């Protein structure tokens, strides 16, 4: 009996679905179907820096007037960006529904690019890029994006290159607005005590205005710097996709995988339109590096060749206590509300969830890993001290047994 | 192997050997390569063993001159 998430497109093309819950505290936001796989190496900082200028002020609602309001009511206002999705979200109380909107209304819409903020949001971005480097992770995700997805504009990141950065203007930054911003790729998504009839007439007041190959490459990228105290290595293989549904199959194996030696490791799905990243990103000391992998490499090869029911079992329960993930909370549920509009076209229920994870068994398993784990080129990005890091014919040996 | 050395700030990008393909512009490159080698040697190789040529000869043909009679002798 889950809460439906109605839904309610506008003629512009603005999908407006939202699910109704106890809490008298409502999130709001819109979601973007417009990233940094949209960018053509002369914008590439654009979605960043215009994520940085959105909440500087709009034309109805000029500078940090626009943010007192927000503060007014006591709302939370957050944005974020990946490579393929763009979010400004709100999280509020139930009774100042209608302002929120309007609010997130001015922010994609009407919203206002100063040239002072211009030049003051550059030293902001390049500041923090020029310490990004610091996180490693994130480097190294980089790295392996870059490397696994060369000559593509999944390569590249969603900051972009300091180049960029410096070389952006507000007529760019204007088209990347008035080109990835129409109304069809658009998503008002609600989650918690929200009415969906008062939400799709607010949708109707304000926002009614919004305007109407890839490929994966297995490649070495090695970044040796050795006075880093811990190495960062991630090994992934190509994924297969928002709307292919053994990612639910996968999402079991990544399970089972677990995290067993050194420390740090991980396990991850990250799913593109019809592409992904399917793997594991461990860290750790000069000698384990190789084992970990060495340990890695077998676990995989276990689940594409001695996948037992038990721990298909354990994974199965892993991914559904992992269900939590949609929880009732109101940012969590609109989050999922906003990618399930964006990539898959509709809110997929928990009830046809578990209908997915409990149709997998053991059987099914092994062969999808072996589909996408066994005999594949990975591709591998390693950062910090990583000269027992092994190279590619290790790898790529060690991505089959010969038994 | 993660003490062999200390080397920093080195980025080494590399592909699959399935992905690449196995003989890049073998005889592309590979003749002017070998060629470009060749001129890069010759002299410090070749006068030595063309001298030891003459001089293989040179042994050969007065070791002959040497075996051939002296007409002038008994006579």
């Amino acid at each position: 009996s889950v809460p439906e998430t109605q839904v309610s497109i506008l003629d512009n093309g603005l999908r407006v679905a939202s699910e109704q819950s106890s809490h008298a505290t409502c999130t709001v936001g819109v979601w973007i179907d417009a990233g940094s796989r949209y960018e053509t190496e002369k914008n590439n900082g654009a979605g960043y820096f215009l994520e940085h200028l959105a909440f500087k002020g709009t034309k109805n609602r000029p500078g940090n007037a626009l943010e007192k309001e927000v503060e007014s009511i006591g709302a939370h206002l957050n944005a974020y960006s990946t490579r393929e999705h763009t979010a400004y979200l709100i999280k509020a109380l139930s009774k100042d529904l209608p302002k929120v909107v309007e609010l997130l209304a001015d922010i994609v819409q009407n919203s206002s690019l100063e040239d002072s903020q211009i030049e003051k949001e550059r030293d902001v971005i390049l500041r923090e890029m020029q310490e990004n480097d610091a996180s490693m992770q994130n480097v190294v995700f980089d790295y392996l994006h870059a490397t696994a997805f060369q000559g593509t504009p999944l390569a590249q990141a969603v900051e972009g290159p300091s180049e960029n950065v410096r070389r952006l203007s507000r007529t760019d930054l204007t088209d990347y607005l008035n080109r990835h911003y129409k109304a069809p790729r658009m998503v008002l998504a609600a989650a918690g005590g929200v009415e969906h009839q008062q939400l799709l007439d607010l949708a109707q007041k304000h926002l009614s205005s919004v305007s109407r190959p890839c490929r994966f490459t297995g490649s070495e990228i090695r970044h040796r710097d050795d006075a880093l105290p811990l190495a960062h290595v991630a090994i992934a293989v190509e994924g297969p996709g928002w709307a292919n549904p053994d990612n639910v199959t996968l999402q079991v194996a990544n399970a089972i995988i677990g995290h067993y030696l050194c420390q740090s490791f991980q396990t991850f799905n990250i799913s593109y339109s019809d592409t992904g990243l399917l793997g594991a990103h461990f860290v750790c000391d000069a000698m384990s590096i190789d084992d970990m992998v060495f340990f890695l490499q077998g676990q995989w090869m276990r689940l594409c060749t001695s996948a037992t029911e038990s721990e298909v079992t354990r994974g199965k329960n892993i991914l559904r206590n992992a269900l939590v993930s949609h929880l009732d909370g109101t940012t969590p549920v609109c989050e999922d509300i906003g990618r399930s509009l964006l990539t898959y076209g509709r809110r997929i229920p928990l009830a046809e969830w578990e209908s997915r994870i409990q149709e997998v068994d053991a059987q099914m398993l092994r062969d999808i890993c072996s589909k996408y784990f066994y005999d594949q080129c990975p591709a591998v990005a390693g950062y910090g001290p990583i000269e027992q890091l092994p190279d590619y014919n290790r790898i790529r040996s060690g991505m089959f047994w010969l038994r | 192997f993660g003490n062999l050395a200390r080397i920093r700030h080195v980025i080494s990008y590399s592909l699959s050997p399935f992905e690449q393909r196995a003989f890049p512009s073998y005889f592309s490159k590979g003749i002017p390569n070998v060629l470009r080698r060749t001129r890069e040697r010759i002299l410090r190789v070749a006068p030595p063993f063309v001298v030891v040529y003459l001089i293989y000869t040179w042994g050969n043909q007065e070791f002959e001159q040497s075996k051939r009679k002296n007409p002038a002798m008994y006579e």
